[PDB]
């Protein structure tokens, strides 16, 4: 917006807080995913451990 | 090895279109899938002899 | 002449209102499936000429 | 020229988020190690091999919308210029026929 | 090592393209102050008219 419509408004407002968010929510998913899948190396290693008794 | 290899190139194949052409390392983690292929092979064959 | 000047900077501001119309649409428009859609900088600015409500 | 600047600016920061993108995912590679979790086997494919744009091609079509920026950025500063000795021109001229 | 090649490659161009971007929104703000420049001269040029 050129000169003085450039207006810091409730839309702005919505979008920044918005982004602020959703980078936040992208961290609490990789964080979730990471944890996952540390589960799923345990899961790995315990069914080996099962392999080699059975 | 196997593992952090097919994982390294599982996330680089995620790349945007124009980027994901090909790198040095992709090929080098390409070569290596085939020489860590061959040193399990050997290592196979060594326990069934033993 | 004083009617003049009213008459150029209301138009002027019409003009703004136009443009901004014309943005903000878009905006409105603009959704997940886009073809124009990238990741940009500093996006949370305060661009110098800010003005508020 | 404006709206030519902005579009030129809207095809510099798309390869700038493509940058970003590829930067957030191999990082995140490099991060990777032998004892690290979060590794698996997925099954070899041609996914890990696709084709647009090679590295001397990357380069390639980065030093060249850089350069067309920069062929932008000179247009506008040539237009600058004209403008300002339009307008001195312009006052200058109509004040001598006022007198 | 080759990984971290990359990332240094991928970092420059990125750092290229971050200035080159803030060139031209420099340029366009100063070349929209000429234009409304130019505004208030069409603007000016109607009383003498």
């Amino acid at each position: 917006r050129p000169n003085v419509e450039l207006c810091r408004d409730q839309a702005q407002f919505g979008l920044t807080d918005e982004v602020h968010q959703l980078e936040a929510t992208i961290a609490a998913l990789k964080q979730k995913l990471a944890q996952a899948q540390d589960a799923l190396d345990a899961l790995y290693k315990h069914l080996a451990r099962l392999q080699a008794d059975i | 090895p196997l593992k952090v290899a097919q994982t390294r190139l599982y996330q680089r194949s995620h790349r945007p279109n124009v980027e994901l052409c090909r790198d040095t390392a992709q090929f080098r983690l390409v070569s290596e899938v085939e020489e860590l292929n061959v040193s399990l092979a050997t290592l196979r064959e060594k326990l069934l002899e033993a | 002449c004083l009617l003049q000047e009213a008459r150029q900077q209301l138009n002027a501001d019409h003009r703004g209102k136009m443009e901004t119309l014309d943005i903000d649409r878009g905006c409105l428009s603009l959704n997940l499936k886009s073809p124009n859609i990238s990741l940009k900088i500093n996006p949370t600015r305060v661009p110098s000429g800010s003005t508020t409500l | 020229q404006i709206r030519l600047n902005r579009e030129h600016k809207e095809t510099c920061e798309m390869g700038w988020s493509d940058k970003v993108e590829a930067y957030n995912i191999d990082e995140a590679c490099c991060r990777y190690h032998n004892q690290s979790t979060d590794v698996q086997f997925y099954p070899h494919s041609a996914k890990f091999e696709e084709s647009a744009s090679t590295p001397e091609t990357w380069a390639k079509f980065t030093q060249d919308n850089l350069y067309g920026a920069e062929r932008e950025r000179l247009a506008s500063v040539n237009l600058r210029e004209l403008i300002e000795c339009i307008l001195q021109d312009t006052a200058e001229d109509l004040r001598l026929q006022c007198d | 090592k080759k990984v971290g090649e990359h990332l240094q490659d991928t970092h420059c161009w990125k750092s290229e393209l971050q200035r080159h971007v803030e060139e031209l929104v420099a340029e366009t703000d100063l070349l929209l102050a000429q234009k409304q420049r130019l505004e208030r001269a069409l603007d000016a040029t109607a009383l003498p008219f």
